[PDB]
């Protein structure tokens, strides 16, 4: 099917789709080097190199 | 951290990627819908959201909060390896 997709269902079968919060993120996944919130324009050019 | 709170942060990555990959595929190149996962019509309202929205920290919305993290995280992390930021800069399955 996806490579990225890969056993989705290991995930998916706690309830659907989360209540998570940028403080949760932050805290379990950590940016590298310095947090910030990466948005705008930006954003999809980031979501555009999986291609 | 919690380890499954881990599981479901990787899981929001891989729909937020899908949501934006599943848009740009079906308006270059598509017959057969390039859809796959339920949840993608989810994402993309929260990806239409992002772009407006400046909030970021301030936002109530649990999505817009947590999609910012995500796509910050993946820009910024070049680890060794990492269980999601790897996979997706170095796709396993080649052709
Ligand atoms: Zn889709
Ligand atoms: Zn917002
Ligand atoms: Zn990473």
């Amino acid at each position: 099917s996806d490579l990225a997709c890969r056993l989705l269902g290991q995930s998916m079968d706690e309830s659907g789709l989360p209540q998570l919060t940028s403080y949760d993120c932050e805290v379990n996944a950590p940016i590298q080097g310095s947090r910030n919130l990466l948005q705008g324009e930006e954003l999809l050019r980031a979501l555009d190199q999986v291609n | 951290a919690d380890p499954e709170k881990r599981k479901l942060i990787q899981q929001q990555l891989v729909l937020l990627l899908h949501a934006h990959k599943c848009q740009r595929r079906e308006q270059a190149n598509g017959e057969v819908r390039a859809c796959s996962l339920p949840h993608c019509r989810t994402m993309k309202n929260v990806l239409n959201h992002m772009t407006h929205c400046q909030a970021g920290k301030a936002c109530q919305v649990a999505h817009c909060a947590s999609s910012r993290q995500i796509i910050s995280h993946w820009k910024n992390c070049t680890r060794h390896d990492c269980p999601v930021c790897l996979p997706l800069k170095n796709a396993s399955d080649k052709r």
